[PDB]
């Protein structure tokens, strides 16, 4: 169950773990 | 399908084509770090989480991650940590497209941070070192903390029992 989302943010989580791939 | 008493992360979120909710990501992270606890203990190697594949959530509740004092090692807790983080973030993120991001309560998205060493108790926590750490972060999830055991097994044997049934009779 997602819900709800923003739009990806240029610093958040999302960003910083899709560089540890 | 076949039924029996494991189902790994990966087939859940196969299963569901949807991501996991945020009390299963509490959920999988105090399991997992119990058994990874309990499995240092008693001397056996420690491994790095490298897949959702890895995780195996079992029938009873229980979450392990599947095979290849001891403070020092080959591999440290932190980094098995470091992994777990990574791996239930991605379950959390799962299909969602590149330019959305999931809105985490604040306190999940601060374990997850701290877990997956990506940090750059309102503003940050204390730097997480044990496996004992991250399940005592799990269990202030909860009103009452010593819920946490009984709870967190709970919710894995509901997770399990709803995809065992997805696992057994989707064509």
């Amino acid at each position: 169950s997602l819900y709800k989302i923003k739009p990806r943010h240029d610093s958040g989580i999302k960003a910083k773990i899709s560089m540890k791939t | 399908g076949s039924s029996r008493d494991a189902l790994s992360l990966e087939e859940i979120l196969r299963l569901y084509n949807q991501p996991i909710n945020e009390e299963q990501a509490w959920a999988v992270c105090y399991q997992c770090c119990g058994s990874l606890r309990a499995a240092a203990r008693r001397r056996q190697p420690r491994h790095r989480v490298r897949s959702a594949a890895q995780i195996r959530v079992w029938r009873d509740g229980a979450v392990t991650l599947a095979p290849a004092k001891l403070g020092y090692s080959q591999c440290m807790e932190t980094e098995v940590i470091e992994s777990l983080g990574i791996i239930i973030y991605k379950a959390l993120d799962y299909g969602l497209k590149e330019n959305e991001e999931r809105e985490l309560s604040p306190p999940l998205e601060q374990l997850i941070d701290h877990m997956a060493n990506t940090v750059e108790e309102k503003r940050k926590i204390s730097a997480i070192r044990s496996y004992r750490d991250v399940m005592k972060l799990c269990a202030a999830h909860l009103p009452t903390e010593s819920d946490a055991p009984n709870h967190y097994q709970a919710v894995c044997r509901a997770l399990f029992a709803e995809t065992m049934e997805l696992h057994t009779f989707l064509t």
